[PDB]
């Protein structure tokens, strides 16, 4: 015989049903797992970044992805929140633009 | 270069410009295409036999 | 909890003890260099290795999306499989291999025989893509209502085997799908399990 | 899920080799396992 | 990246897109080392005559 | 800079894991010349039958 | 998975053997192939 599991990625997790009568390509639980079009696969994982070593003994609460100021040129920043202080970095260098 | 089937009349000089760091993989797999391509029958070159 | 809403299907994950979420710029090291700027650098890897000649692109612009962390720094959560899990028992952080679990429990093959009826797995048959190395699971129960008990676990890793061998014979099946491995892009498109039919008491 | 040794000899690892070469493991069939095999062997006995 | 290959046998369909390309520095020792190996004589190699 | 220096006869683990990235792609460009210097024609080098 | 010689001489390949052929080495299977094997050799030498 055979029970034919076709079509992986159609219908994801489907808890709150009885998991007896869930379609057959469909999952009781799932976790870090990407379902798309046909097929199922593993999520990209999480891994670090920095743009300068200041920046690494930082825990900011909160940022904006800003592209455009005027002393800048055409080159994008970030502006980045924290506890105490506003800063922004620019993959060069760092700044607390706090309110004084 | 994508393109180079007749091997040996790549472009080393420019179209390079110190540029990308994503294409020297690329250069080292298309240089291995070319080198197996051009000899295609290795078992033991022990006929060196250089004069 | 993650919804993908170009087909309407939900799945979970992790991220790295997020305070915020955002999409972004990246570095320049990452940011389509020019070997004109390793002027200052060594192949002897100052610390940093995580470069790939060339990363998988989501967006033309090549643009990021980054999560501002409890753990002192940035992240980046949608990148090569790693996780950065946490210890308070020792206050460091811990990277392991990121792992997914796919699970189905109570496979009561109904469409082909009866709920009752006692069946014998061999084989799943599996039609994969890419490169990887997958753990299956698989076990059950006699009864509809539990989550069954393993039976056994096996290896798959692509172009070298075609199926997975399980023995098993309670009316109900379960199955895990694993994947633990650093290295691997590789994805389902589908199985299918090789069965025959017992009885009942 | 049990397992046996290769040159089975004794009552107490075929009592388990039969639980395996069937799929189904539970007590509504092992603890009575012992039947089954008492009749196997008055059947043979019978007339061997 | 494999290693101990004298055969000019060069996988080319193994590397990897995300994680450490730190070896093609040693790919190119690798490669240099392949053809010193098979040709241990080169000073200058016009001897082809290609007709 | 390497001046001075032709054909592939230097000595081997001369990237030494300590040059740079720039010196990567510089390795490249005077293995692809001096690779073409030695044998300037290809046409179809199937002709080598290692027996 | 596994490899065999051109001649299977003996045992340490046959085993081995058997699992290829007859198309899976799960391990639920393989560690009953020498059991497979008493009972062939011996359902032949019955009567051989």
């Amino acid at each position: 015989a055979l029970y034919p599991i076709k079509s992986l990625g159609a219908v994801g997790v489907i808890a709150d049903q009885a998991p007896t009568d869930l379609a057959p390509n469909a999952f009781t639980n799932a976790i870090n797992a990407r379902f798309v079009e046909q097929r199922v696969f593993k999520t990209g994982g999480n891994a670090p970044l920095s743009y300068v070593d200041e920046d690494k003994d930082l825990t900011p609460l909160s940022f904006v992805s800003m592209p455009f100021d005027y002393y800048s040129a055409g080159n994008s920043f970030l502006v980045v929140g924290t506890n105490k202080k506003l800063y922004k970095l620019t993959d060069e260098s760092l700044t607390d633009i706090s309110r004084k | 270069e994508t393109n180079a089937v007749v091997i040996t009349d790549l472009n080393p000089l420019y179209p390079r410009d110190r540029d990308y760091i994503y294409e020297g993989a690329a250069q080292i797999r298309l240089i291995k295409q070319t080198l197996q391509n051009t000899f295609p029958n290795v078992t033991e070159p022990v006929d060196i036999d250089s004069d | 909890a993650v919804w993908n809403y170009e087909f309407d299907t939900w799945s979970f994950r992790t991220i790295p003890y997020a305070q915020c979420i955002g999409l972004v710029d990246p570095p320049v090291l990452e940011r389509g260099p020019i070997w004109s700027d390793f002027q200052e650098i060594t192949w002897d890897d100052p610390s940093i290795k995580e470069l790939v000649w060339r990363k998988d692109a989501t967006n033309f612009r090549q643009r990021v999306t980054i999560v501002g962390s409890f753990l002192k720094g940035f992240y980046q959560v949608d990148v090569g499989a790693l996780d950065y899990f946490y210890d308070r028992l020792n206050d460091v952080v811990i990277e392991k291999p990121l792992e997914m679990r796919l699970e189905r429990t109570g496979i009561d093959f109904d469409n082909v025989t009866n709920e009752w009826n006692q069946k014998h797995i061999n084989r799943f048959r599996p039609q994969t893509t890419g490169s990887g190395t997958y753990i299956f699971e698989a076990g059950g129960s006699q009864f509809s209502n539990e989550y069954g008990h393993p039976h056994t676990s096996k290896t798959y890793t692509i172009g070298v085997d075609r199926h997975v061998s399980v023995r098993l014979n309670h009316p109900y099946l379960f199955y895990n799908v694993i994947d633990n491995d650093v290295n691997s892009n590789a994805a389902i498109n589908g199985l299918t399990i090789e069965f025959a039919v017992g009885g009942r008491r | 899920m049990p397992d046996v040794q290769y040159p089975i000899n004794t009552y107490g690892w075929l009592k388990k080799a039969v639980a395996l070469w069937a799929d189904r493991d539970d007590d509504e069939f092992v603890n009575q396992i012992p039947n089954f095999i008492n009749f196997a062997e008055k059947e043979i006995y019978r007339n061997l």
